[PDB]
């Protein structure tokens, strides 16, 4: 079973390229991308605005993640 | 990101309301494009052994501000039971008793009062609090001479 | 687990904080290098300042679940 801080807070699933915003938080990229041209330019979870290039990758936890895989699926 | 914002547009704040109304023997402002890194003077405040002299600190703010208190020292050095040779300020509103709520102002006001009134009974320098409870006399005269040599 | 561990405490984190390159630190560390080193990255050497620092939330979920271990 999985743990929440892998799973992305829109996609449900285990993250595979984490990227954190200007609040904190941190999405799976397409989800987080797809979030901003469908629903708008604004943090899912903390709604200050947000725009695709303000997005940073997470490369701890892609590490993190990386060694879930690594122990288990 | 969203926290340094914060942090910023809040120290900026109070700059302005600190320049459009200053305290008259006191000044605090950033150094040069850095706002989290500002310069303080103090001025020795008359009726004290402090009289006539200029005490610089440095002030810089955390990212966390104003949920953590700036941190505080003296570039000056001076004699005082509170205060120690590295500059350091042992001073309620620094540590354990800050709040959000309080501003750099209140800390500015909150130094002078500390020269006007140490708190010997909690001292950062043992010695000089010793003096200044047993020996008022000679930490005045002390004082003065530490104000001499290193504020005027 | 080197990921758990700061690029300049070298230490298990109890702040951790990611700057615009990516990169977490342990926030004291990363604050005091601004402050008193230079205001860059230390590991991509590029611009820093402190009000980028970002706080890396989902990395403080994963040390906490390795403390109760
Ligand atoms: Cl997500
Ligand atoms: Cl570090």
């Amino acid at each position: 079973e999985i743990p929440d801080y892998l799973c992305g807070k829109i996609s449900f699933e285990l993250m595979r390229e984490p990227c954190i915003t200007p609040s904190g938080i941190t999405y799976d990229r397409k989800d987080i991308e797809e979030h901003l041209q469908r629903v708008g330019h604004f943090d899912p979870v903390t709604r200050s605005p947000l725009t695709q290039d303000q997005l940073i990758p997470n490369l701890a936890m892609k590490e993190v993640i990386d060694a879930f895989i690594q122990e288990n699926g | 990101g969203a926290m340094g914002s914060k942090a910023l547009k809040r120290i900026h704040k109070e700059l302005n309301d600190l320049a459009r109304d200053p305290p008259a023997q006191c000044s605090a402002g950033p150094v040069g494009d850095d706002m989290f890194h500002w310069q303080a003077t103090i001025m020795g405040p008359n009726d004290s052994p402090y009289q006539g002299g200029v005490f610089f600190l440095t002030i810089h703010f955390p990212t966390d501000y104003p949920f953590k208190p700036p941190k505080v020292a003296f570039t000056t050095r001076i004699y005082h039971p509170n205060i120690n040779s590295n500059g350091s300020i042992k001073l309620d509103i620094l540590r354990s008793q800050w709040s959000p709520a309080l501003t750099i102002s209140k800390v500015l006001l909150s130094i002078c009062s500390l020269l006007c009134d140490p708190n010997p009974d909690d001292p950062l320098v043992p010695e000089i609090a010793r003096i200044y409870k047993t020996d008022r006399e000679k930490y005045n005269r002390i004082a003065r001479e530490w104000t001499q040599k290193y504020a005027m």
